[PDB]
């Protein structure tokens, strides 16, 4: 599976969770920022890896970042449909 | 009717609502010999249809496994050409259809109810669905129409060629005839002009002695 | 309708009354309270609440030509008996069935049929029904193919596949081979259609030690040993049909 | 109507029409999407009918344009050319029209045509078309040339007019039967028609009379004269090695006839079956729908006109003058290809824009079987080629497909014109000679086959998963043209309509390419040439014949054809006629190569030494507000695609026709 990462620069417009696929990532509550809320990553089990959180995070660079691993393809980061892993 | 015969009432006759049975032959049926007897006429019809086919094929020429199997160009009568094909191709012909037949009977046997149904088109159609879209009825007549006109063509054609040796020779005039001239192609054409025997006469006199800016009307000759 | 102001007395010069009930069964019945601006029902409202009785009863020979040539025509919009059809075509392949086609050239011809086109398992693609695999006739021939029959033991499988496969595999090396004009072309070509018996067979081991399929395995049996049998029966029918086809073509020229 | 509407301000606005622009020049992204985006009039501010009014007004623009381009053919004939040199001697002299300046030498470029004129030698075919028109004089040229102009005028008039004639109401074009009927009985019916009036009352005896050798002006200023009974194609003119033109005349009368009874049953109703096109009369009404059936029917009817303008002759000496009948077929096919690439890419835009029909819910076994046979294709007939070319490199031509060891017949190639044994020459040439098919032209035409699927296969991909796929569901919210999904899911590059397409064009230029020298080769080989003495005749063929035993390996299309037949345009430097084409031949090559940087490179490698090459411009104060970028991938893939095509496309040109050029002279 890939890695998704936030990090503090992290402002809280919700656009990565808006833009998720696959719904990997949420909203939760946080004092770091004025909006008071931080994307996380809880099921990155899920991620493929198409980078459209990337795409669509606002901040100078990336308060959220998809490291992709090749070596650990899973079925659901595969996208898989017709073969079945599990 | 009967209750036996509405098992197939509304495909026969000129019209489809018809039941054409001078003999008689079907009153006295039951239900399941009314279905054998369908069987039979569609398995002939379908047989005649693509007998017509063929014989058609082979008097056009267009013969090219038997010329290919004798190194020769075999007779374009249908008949002559089954004595000039090999026996080798005759024996394959009716293995094939040996075995076309038997696993049509034995390993695909078709429904009792639907004994005609070959392909097994009783699993997957939806005869009774009152959509526009659904003329499976049109489809069958069309079929039952084509098959009888195609027997009666097929026997006529075989009979006449074992009488008169005519076996309704085709004028496909493109690859096995070579037609050279339009008197060829279309009966009783020699030139351009259809070949009408009315001499088209001038609507108007012209006159005798022209004038300067006449310009006479133009010939078709 | 009666409730709406501007279909009430259209006059006869801005649109035919003929025309104007064909427009309005032609469109649906919620848009006539106000279509969309791109139809032409909303042209005719625009110029029905601005022309008629108690209005301008004139217009220029332009405006009318322009306003003319951008109204319906009678035969421009659809027919009952047409509308019946699109409408029956569309619950058709809703309601999930299909009306039989098969391609032609650079077309498509319409059976006369209505088949099933959604299986058991409505969200199943695998299962949406065809007469090439869902048809009787089809059903009956791949279940009496010798990999499905029924009370058949795996060497009976394999035997009868490998029979087949070495039979017929025979002849493109005995005709096109490279000594196919030498008089060995029928023994050679027979050695190689063995050798390629062996080599799919051998192949067919791999498969069964790799994959291990249990569905020709006995009750309580080694997982794979019905499918290897199998495996090793066609690889023995397949040099016994090579042998056949060879004999019967040395004895029989 | 309100014309008060249509000012210049919106000229410098450079982007009012694409709200995505709005915030202007920012980077050179921008600049680039302005023009990509310029005519995508469906995306732009407006409405339906300002989409309706920008569509019309185009077309009628695009008529002015191609009016003006004839015009100016017209006029370069008329005056800047050897037409009547050409008319009297047609054999003797080349067609040219064309003329080049003595700027840096380039006089060089100018070739011996006639005594008194010196030009480039054009392969257009326009003598021969204004021969078959009856134009004989300066003058009618001239006005040929002023007819023209005037109905480029009116075009451009009449676009600029309709952009404020059609309102929001407007609906003319929405009314498909007024349309098809009025081009089927006006445009098509009444013009084969009036243009049969033409030709029996102007070319007729125009042409009579120059086939007989006379050139009186009174005479220049009685149908079926010398028309004999033989079937129309079956005889040829003796004098000119065409088609008669009173049966060319005949033939738009009767084709008209048909388009007029077509029509008028149409009108009566006469055709029964609606319902079984209903289904396609709801669903394509559409601009894109009709773009592109109209794009493939075109692209269709330019292939027909390929073979047909060379296999049946009918403009005359266009049979003998080789170079022009060479470069009709090759344009035509050309354009077809073209074309219908286009009619894929307009469909995908219909799919993505609309409903698409009920065929696309078992799209997987099309797809599939359409993958089977172009694979099983593929691999027999270029396997066919392969396995010649190493039994023959092995030794053993015994073992290879060719007419003298295993033969490949073609049973189902059979004749149909039945034409009289023997060939028809005109003045040492070979006007028309039927083409006898073997085990090259099986194996070459399989090979059309395999890449006429291919390229079928790759549209039809990008049409039937254009929506949404086992890989990405929401590819319609991507939309019709966007460069990926994302590394995820293992990578979704080039997912899109647009990547199809942008892989299918490269497929159909394989295809014509390889079309193109099948023709050309088979041509030279078998058909063009010269003849040396009941008669018979010994033909001398411009390439010997060598098509039906080398052919058969790609050794073989590589040394006979490509090394061996390039000898013209690779040695054509010294030489005035085609040292342009030798220049072409090398500039193309370079553009082709040129080409592959786009095409294997990536965006980000340029956008980062963009970075490093403008830290140095904003070091000495050189700083760009319009942002330097790297080209977009789409737009990446679009360059290269376009440079790979030009130049393959000159490198063929220019081959071709310097071998045709200096064969012929
Ligand atoms: C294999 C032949 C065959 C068979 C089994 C059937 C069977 C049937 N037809 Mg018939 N039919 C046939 C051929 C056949 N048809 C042909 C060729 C035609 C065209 C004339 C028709 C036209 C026709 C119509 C219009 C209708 C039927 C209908 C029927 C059904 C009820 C009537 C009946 O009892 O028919 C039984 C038929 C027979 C037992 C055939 C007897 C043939 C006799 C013995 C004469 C054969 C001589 C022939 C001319 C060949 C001479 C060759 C020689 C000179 C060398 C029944 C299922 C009706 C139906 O389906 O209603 C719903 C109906 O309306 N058929
Ligand atoms: C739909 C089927 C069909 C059709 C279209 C024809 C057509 C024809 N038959 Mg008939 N015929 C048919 C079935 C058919 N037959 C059948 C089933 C038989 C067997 C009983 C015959 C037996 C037959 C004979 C014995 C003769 C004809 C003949 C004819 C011709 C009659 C017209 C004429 O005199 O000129 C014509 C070619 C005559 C002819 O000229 O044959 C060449 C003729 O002598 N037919
Ligand atoms: C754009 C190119 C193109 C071309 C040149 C054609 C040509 C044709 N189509 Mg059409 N067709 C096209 C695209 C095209 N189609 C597309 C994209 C579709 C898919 C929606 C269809 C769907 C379609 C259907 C459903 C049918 C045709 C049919 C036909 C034939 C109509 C004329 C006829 O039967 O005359 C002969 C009559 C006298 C003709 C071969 C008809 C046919 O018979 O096709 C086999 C028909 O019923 N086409
Ligand atoms: C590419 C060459 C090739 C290959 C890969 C094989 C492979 C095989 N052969 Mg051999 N075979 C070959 C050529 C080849 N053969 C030739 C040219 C002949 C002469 C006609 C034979 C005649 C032959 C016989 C008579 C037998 C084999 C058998 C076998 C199997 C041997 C291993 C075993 O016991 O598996 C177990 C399975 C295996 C499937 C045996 C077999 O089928 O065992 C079941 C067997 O009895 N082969
Ligand atoms: C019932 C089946 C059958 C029959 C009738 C034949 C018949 C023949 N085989 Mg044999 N053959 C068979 C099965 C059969 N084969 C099988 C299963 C194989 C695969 C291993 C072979 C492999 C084979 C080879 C490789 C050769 C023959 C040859 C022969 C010929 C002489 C055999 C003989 O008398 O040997 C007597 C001794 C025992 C003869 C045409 C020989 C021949 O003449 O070929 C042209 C030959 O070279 N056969
Ligand atoms: C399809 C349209 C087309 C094309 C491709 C050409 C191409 C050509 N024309 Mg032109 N021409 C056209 C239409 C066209 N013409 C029309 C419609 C007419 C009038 C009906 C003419 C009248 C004409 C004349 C009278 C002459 C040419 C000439 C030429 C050649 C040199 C042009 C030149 O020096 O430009 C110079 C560059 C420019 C004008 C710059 C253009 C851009 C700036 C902003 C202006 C060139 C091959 C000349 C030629 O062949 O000389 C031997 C020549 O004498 N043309
Ligand atoms: C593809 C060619 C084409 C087509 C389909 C149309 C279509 C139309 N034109 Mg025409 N038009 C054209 C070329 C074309 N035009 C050209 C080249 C010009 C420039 C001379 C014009 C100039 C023009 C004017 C000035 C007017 C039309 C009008 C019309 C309408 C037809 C009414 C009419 O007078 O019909 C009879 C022919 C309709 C929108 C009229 C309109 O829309 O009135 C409401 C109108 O006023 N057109
Ligand atoms: C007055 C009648 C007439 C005449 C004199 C011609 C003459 C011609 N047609 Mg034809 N044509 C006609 C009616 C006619 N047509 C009609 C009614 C149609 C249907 C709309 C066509 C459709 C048509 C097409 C689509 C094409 C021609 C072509 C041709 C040319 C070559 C034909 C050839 O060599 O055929 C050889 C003659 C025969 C095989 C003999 C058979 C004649 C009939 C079927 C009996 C020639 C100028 C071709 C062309 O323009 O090539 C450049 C071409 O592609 N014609
Ligand atoms: C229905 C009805 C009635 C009736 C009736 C009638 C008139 C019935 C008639 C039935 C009829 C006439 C049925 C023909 C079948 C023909 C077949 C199967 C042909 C096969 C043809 C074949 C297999 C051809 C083969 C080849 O040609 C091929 C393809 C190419 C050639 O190279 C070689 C050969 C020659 C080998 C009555 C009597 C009034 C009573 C009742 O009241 C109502
Ligand atoms: C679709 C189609 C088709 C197809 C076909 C096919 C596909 C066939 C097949 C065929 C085949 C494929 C066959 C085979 C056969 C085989 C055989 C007949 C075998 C036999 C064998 C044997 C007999 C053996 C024996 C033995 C053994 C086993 C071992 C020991 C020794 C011995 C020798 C004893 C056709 C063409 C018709 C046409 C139409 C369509
Ligand atoms: C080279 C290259 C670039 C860099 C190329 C750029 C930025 C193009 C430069 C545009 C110039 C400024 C346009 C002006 C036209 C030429 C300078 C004209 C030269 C004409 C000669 C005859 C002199 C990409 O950005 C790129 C992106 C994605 C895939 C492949 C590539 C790629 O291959």
């Amino acid at each position: 599976s890939h890695a998704v990462k936030i990090y503090d620069t992290c402002i809280g417009c919700t656009l990565c969770v808006r833009a998720c696929p696959t719904d990997v990532l949420e909203m939760v509550p946080a004092t770091v920022n004025a909006a008071k809320q931080v994307a996380s990553s809880p099921r990155v089990e899920d991620c493929v890896g198409c980078k459209r959180c990337e795409t669509a995070c606002p901040t100078d660079f990336l308060s959220i970042r998809v490291y992709l691993q090749e070596n650990e393809e899973t079925q659901y980061s595969l996208g898989l449909d017709l073969a079945d892993w599990s | 009717l009967t209750p036996a015969q509405e098992s197939i009432a509304g495909t026969g006759g000129p019209f489809p609502e018809n039941f054409w049975d001078p003999a008689g032959i079907t009153s006295k049926k039951s239900k399941e010999e009314i279905l054998e007897l369908r069987a039979i006429e569609l398995k002939h019809g379908r047989v005649a249809m693509l007998a017509v086919l063929g014989w058609f094929h082979v008097a056009a020429g267009f013969h090219i496994i038997g010329d290919l199997a004798t190194g020769t160009y075999l007779d374009n009568n249908p008949l002559v050409s089954v004595t000039q094909l090999p026996m080798g191709g005759m024996w394959q012909t009716v293995f094939f259809i040996m075995c076309l037949e038997w696993v049509s009977t034995y390993v695909c046997p078709p429904p009792k109810s639907k004994p005609w149904d070959i392909l097994g088109w009783s699993d997957i159609l939806l005869e009774d669905e009152d959509n526009y879209w659904n003329q499976f009825r049109k489809a069958e007549v069309q079929e039952l129409n084509n098959g009888r006109l195609a027997m009666m063509a097929i026997v006529g054609l075989i009979v006449q060629d074992i009488f008169f040796g005519d076996f309704g020779e085709v004028k496909v005039c493109f690859s096995s005839q070579t037609c050279q001239d339009i008197g060829d192609y279309l009966p009783g054409w020699t030139g351009p002009l259809p070949p009408v025997a009315y001499d088209f006469p001038p609507l108007y006199p012209a006159p005798e002695v022209p004038y300067t800016g006449y310009q006479a009307p133009l010939k078709l000759m | 309708i009666s409730k709406i102001a501007y279909l009430q007395d259209v006059p006869r010069t801005i649109l035919e009354a003929d025309v104007l009930e064909k427009l309005l069964m032609n469109t649906p019945r919620d848009q006539w309270e106000d279509p969309p601006e791109d139809t032409y029902l909303y042209t005719l409202k625009t110029f029905a609440e601005v022309y008629g009785p108690g209005k301008a009863t004139k217009m220029g020979w332009w405006d009318y030509f322009r306003l003319k040539l951008d109204l319906p025509p009678g035969f421009e919009l659809l027919d009952e008996d047409e509308m019946k059809v699109a409408a029956d075509y569309d619950k058709l392949m809703m309601e999930g069935k299909i009306p039989f086609a098969v391609p032609g050239p650079a077309g498509f011809w319409y059976t006369g049929a209505v088949i099933q086109w959604k299986g058991k398992e409505q969200f199943a693609g695998d299962q949406v029904q065809t007469l090439t695999e869902n048809g009787r006739f089809s059903k009956q021939f791949l279940a009496n193919l010798a990999f499905y029959r029924d009370g058949l033991k795996p060497w009976q499988r394999g035997l009868e596949i490998g029979m087949a496969h070495g039979y017929f595999l025979i002849g493109p090396f005995t005709s096109l081979g490279p000594l196919r004009n030498t008089p060995e072309a029928a023994t050679v070509g027979l050695l190689c259609g063995c050798a390629i018996v062996g080599l799919v067979s051998i192949g067919g081991l791999i498969f069964g030690s790799t994959i291990k399929p249990t569905r020709f395995d006995k009750e309580g049996d080694k997982p794979a040993s019905g499918f290897i049998e199998m495996i090793n029966w066609h690889a023995i029918g397949g040099l016994g049909g090579a042998g056949f086809a060879h004999a019967l073509i040395t004895v029989f020229g | 109507a309100i014309f008060r509407y249509v000012n210049a301000t919106l000229w410098s606005k450079a982007g009012h029409f694409n709200k995505a622009l709005s915030k202007g020049a920012k980077t050179t992204t921008w600049i680039w999407n302005l023009h990509a985006s310029a005519h995508d009039f469906d995306i732009q501010q407006g409405s339906a009918g300002l989409i309706a009014r920008k569509v019309f007004s185009s077309g009628l623009a695009h008529l002015s344009l191609v009016f003006f381009w004839l015009g100016g053919m017209h006029f370069h004939g008329a005056y800047l050319s050897n037409y009547s040199a050409w008319l009297k001697d047609p054999k003797s002299v080349a067609p040219s029209s064309h003329i080049a300046y003595s700027l840096v030498g380039q006089d060089i470029l100018n070739s011996y045509t006639s005594q008194y004129f010196s030009g480039i030698t054009i392969t257009s075919g326009f003598f021969q078309l204004y021969r078959s028109e009856g134009i004989v004089t300066q003058s009618q040229l001239k006005y040929a040339c002023a007819a023209s102009l005037i109905a480029t005028l009116i075009c451009l008039s009449g676009s600029y007019l309709h952009m404020q004639l059609m309102s929001k109401f407007t609906s003319f074009y929405k009314k498909f039967q007024s349309l098809s009927q009025s081009h089927l009985i006006i445009m098509f019916g009444f013009g084969s028609v009036s243009f049969s009036a033409h030709q029996i009352h102007e070319a007729l005896p125009i042409n009579s009379l120059l086939d007989s050798g006379i050139w009186d002006p009174q005479l220049f200023s009685a149908i079926l004269l010398g028309t004999p009974s033989a079937i129309t194609g079956k005889l040829l003119n003796p004098s000119t090695g065409s088609i008669f033109l009173s049966q060319v005349a005949a033939h738009h009368l009767a084709v008209g006839i048909v388009f007029i009874t077509l029509g008028l049953i149409k009108w009566c109703n006469l055709f029964f079956s609606r319902n079984a096109i209903l289904s396609l009369r709801l669903a394509y009404m559409d601009y894109h729908a009709q773009l592109s059936i109209n794009l493939a029917v075109w692209a269709s009817l330019s292939m027909v006109a390929a073979h047909h303008l060379t296999e049946i002759p009918v403009y005359p000496y266009e049979s003998t003058d080789y170079p022009t009948v060479l470069c009709l077929f090759v344009h035509h096919a050309c354009l077809s290809g073209f074309f219908t690439v286009a009619s894929g890419a307009h469909a995908s835009i219909f799919v993505i824009r609309q409903l698409p029909t009920s065929e696309i819910r078992h799209r997987d076994p099309i797809i599939g079987h359409l993958i089977w046979v172009c694979i099983a294709l593929g691999l027999h007939s270029f396997g066919l080629y392969c396995h010649n070319d190493t039994l023959e490199a092995l030794g053993r031509p015994e073992d290879t497909f060719c007419d003298n060891s295993i033969q490949l017949k073609p049973i189902f190639a059979k004749q149909f014109l039945g034409l009289q044994p023997g060939i028809e020459v005109l003045d040492g040439k070979i006007v028309r000679m039927t083409q006898e098919l073997g085990t090259a032209d099986f194996m070459v035409h399989h090979i059309h086959a395999f890449t006429i699927h291919v390229t079928l296969l790759i549209l039809l991909k990008g049409v039937l998963y254009a929506r949404n796929s086992r890989l990405v569901s929401d590819k319609l919210e991507l939309g019709f043209a966007y460069p990926c999904d994302g590394p995820g899911r293992g990578g979704t590059c080039q997912i899109s309509p647009w990547d199809h397409l942008f892989l299918a064009v490269f497929w159909m230029y394989n295809c014509l390419s390889v079309v193109i020298f099948h023709y050309f080769w088979k041509m030279q080989s078998d058909v063009w040439g010269s003849y040396v003495h009941h008669s018979s005749l010994t033909c001398s063929h411009y390439s010997q014949g060598d098509f039906s035993v080398n052919s058969i390996t790609i050794n073989g299309w590589l040394r006979n054809l490509l090394w061996s037949e390039a000898s013209q345009v690779i040695q054509s430097y010294a030489l005035p006629s085609i040292c342009s084409y030798g220049f072409i031949f090398l500039a193309a090559h370079f553009v082709w190569a040129f080409s592959l940087m786009f095409l294997f490179s990536g965006r980000a490698y340029w956008q980062e030494l963009i970075e490093s090459i403008l830290w140095s411009h904003h070091k000495l104060k050189i700083v760009p507000h319009i942002q330097p970028r790297a080209l977009s991938i789409s737009q990446g893939r679009a360059v290269g695609l376009t440079h790979y095509v030009l130049g393959g496309i000159g490198c063929t040109w220019a081959f071709i026709i310097s071998r045709m050029l200096v064969l012929t002279t």
